[PDB]
């Protein structure tokens, strides 16, 4: 085939991959970002539902 | 003593009574509600005075 095909694959390709590496290293500095502060979806460790708790009036009036 | 006339005393002094619980369990503090329960010893007093 012509080289002009291979050169267009060529710079497709890099440019995958390119994309590929700035998402992996993005993704690494987002997962520490995460673990370390607790602030998005990832890393949300289980905390005690409010909803087991009992508002109802209990024995002694000091709770 | 208490137990002889509690029907009554509860009958009787039920207002003062109840105001006072409901003081303690609202605002959940002995310091908030004490004036209510002098209300309710002072009621309390005079139901056995009659």
């Amino acid at each position: 085939d012509g080289p002009e095909k291979n050169y267009e694959k060529t710079m497709a390709i890099l440019q995958i991959e390119a994309e590929k590496a700035e998402l992996r290293l993005k993704e690494l500095e987002v997962r520490r970002l995460m673990r370390a502060r607790g602030d998005g979806p990832w890393y949300q460790y289980p905390t005690i539902d409010k909803a087991l708790i009992d508002h109802s009036p209990k024995t002694t009036p000091d709770n | 003593v208490l137990k002889a006339a509690a029907h009554h005393y509860g009958a009787q002094c039920d207002k003062p009574n109840k105001e006072f619980m409901l003081c303690r369990w609202e605002e959940k503090d002995p310091r908030r509600c004490l004036e209510e329960g002098k209300l309710v010893n002072q009621c309390a007093l005079d139901f056995f005075r009659q």
